[PDB]
């Protein structure tokens, strides 16, 4: 169906201890593709997924440089929040920025974003217009007056509905084994008692792609939302995900529980039973 | 294939 | 400053079967800051060759990483993921449950 690019960087200060910690990821969807790490031996943007490695050394060379200024960038940012917010030169302060494209079924433009974030909270964002600014405090307010007057918006917006889509539409094709599949989730349900008078009833789904899923138990049809242990879908390391979701009922009561499963590579959503 | 900014 | 506990799962790729290699996998994922110490354990033991997953972050900024290696359950091996972070006042050792 429908697909996403997303950039992720990550920025530590690490003070008296020399420079950032910069870290930068790619991903197609749920699939990571490039790496970068300040600290790593390379100092070179790196292949994660196998249909990246065909691109040449332009590709390579050219990210490599645009990666390192994306690093420059937020080295000057962590000086700057540091001022904006009369932070001591002690303390280790960490900024995020994200940014990207979605495209449709069709593979045409839908969405772009980016977001920057300081001390884990919203520091600024670029709103769905691509024509302007979410900012989430007062020193964030500064940094919008400062890229109104630059024109930031502008040069957002120009990569976002182009270079973006251009270059996740290439991937889509040469990875298309990798990014253009939906592996079904297989279920199954299991019972353990706890006690002679309660049981555990885990709801499993396993080897999905891509991440998104959702997990629910319903008694006589009805949700038991607050009553389900719903834990993060995580990677089996294989490029398929897994999740469960768990309550505890009443011995005997076990045939009363369903488990609801829905996910865009099932032709329907299942209902797993315990009769 | 990533973007041409400081806050 | 924001701080977010890590959330932490202990599990096999593949349903685990004595004596067939599998891969162990410690998800570590909601924290903030991104400073964590994660060790895979066998019976009470670090293991030396550990991999991990590059830094990256969900939409609400918290981080996660995959820590992971290759190995064949047996009988009598204990498995564990041993987590510390500034949120946690001791680290948390979370045994591997081959039977949920």
């Amino acid at each position: 169906g429908s697909h996403s690019m997303r950039y992720f960087f990550t920025s530590v200060s690490r003070p008296g201890r020399g420079e950032p910690r910069f870290i930068a990821v790619g991903y197609v969807d749920d699939t990571q593709f490039v790496r970068f790490d300040s600290d790593a031996a390379s100092q070179r943007m790196e292949p994660r997924a196998p249909w990246i490695e065909q691109e040449g050394p332009e590709y390579w060379d050219g990210e490599t440089r645009k990666v390192k200024a994306h690093s420059q960038t937020h080295r000057v940012d962590l000086g700057t929040l540091r001022g904006y917010y009369n932070q001591s030169e002690a303390g280790s302060h960490t900024v995020q920025r994200m940014y990207g494209c979605d495209v449709g079924s069709d593979w045409r433009f839908l969405r772009g974003y980016h977001q920057y974030a300081y001390d884990g909270k919203d520091y600024i964002a670029l709103k769905e217009d691509l024509r302007s600014w979410t900012a989430a405090d007062m020193a964030a307010q500064t940094t919008k007056h400062k890229w109104e007057a630059a024109h930031v918006a502008e040069q957002l917006r120009a990569y976002l509905e182009g270079t973006c889509v251009e270059w996740l539409r290439r991937y889509l094709e040469n990875g298309k084994e990798t990014l253009q599949r939906t592996d079904a989730p297989k279920t199954h349900m299991t019972h353990h008692a706890v006690s002679d008078h309660e049981a555990t009833l885990r709801c499993w789904a396993l080897s999905f792609y891509p991440a998104e899923i959702t997990l629910t138990w319903q008694r006589d049809g009805e949700d038991q939302t607050q009553d389900t242990e719903l834990v993060e879908t995580r990677p089996a390391g294989d490029g398929t995900f897994q999740k469960w979701a768990a309550v505890v009922v009443p011995s005997g009561q076990e045939q009363r529980y369903t488990c609801h499963v829905q996910h865009e590579g099932l032709p329907k959503p299942l209902t797993l039973r315990w009769e | 294939x990533l973007a041409x900014l400081t806050v | 400053m924001i701080q977010r506990t890590p959330k932490i799962q202990v599990y096999s790729r593949h349903p685990a079967e004595n004596g067939k290699s599998n891969f162990l996998n410690c998800y570590v994922s909601g924290f903030h800051p991104s400073d964590i110490e994660v060790d895979l354990l066998k019976n009470g033991e670090r293991i030396e060759k550990v991999e991990h997953s590059d830094l990256s972050f969900s939409k609400d900024w918290s981080f996660y990483l995959l820590y992971y290696t290759e190995f064949t359950p047996t009988e009598k091996d204990e498995y564990a993921c041993r987590v510390n972070h500034v949120t946690l006042s001791q680290p948390k050792i979370v045994k591997w449950d081959r039977d949920m």
